């Protein structure tokens, strides 16, 4: 399902997206890709750059392609990844840790 | 590993 889109890179491993996301270091800020969760068979992960270190932020995808996130529920996970582009990530660690998604890593 | 939670 997901497969047509360039943020999207399927089951590679947590260490590989961390990688794969600060290699640009503190100036990649923001950027993002959507994978596989590596310890949790169906459901899917948000990785992306905070400060330069690889963080990770978990979420169900519905059979109907709805997309939670803890707390917040959005129709498709394109809609998620738009919302926090325009909306900090609400991390617990607030305005230290302020974040909004802005590019993404292409698949390969 | 670990995840991050957001503030509810
Ligand atoms: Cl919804």
């Amino acid at each position: 399902f997901l497969s047509c889109y360039p943020w999207f890179h399927g089951p590679i491993s947590r260490v590989r997206a961390a990688q794969l996301v600060q290699l640009q270091g503190p100036d990649a800020h923001g950027v993002f890709l959507v994978r596989q969760s590596e310890s949790r068979r169906g459901k899917y992960v948000l990785t992306f750059n905070l400060q330069g270190r690889a963080k990770h932020l978990r979420l169900v995808l519905t059979e109907r392609g709805q997309c939670r996130v803890q707390h917040l529920h959005f129709p498709s996970v394109v809609d998620m990844l738009r919302h926090f582009q325009r909306s900090p990530i609400p991390l617990e660690c607030g305005a230290a840790c302020d974040v909004r998604l802005s590019g993404y890593v292409v698949v390969v | 590993p670990d995840y991050e939670l957001l503030t509810e």
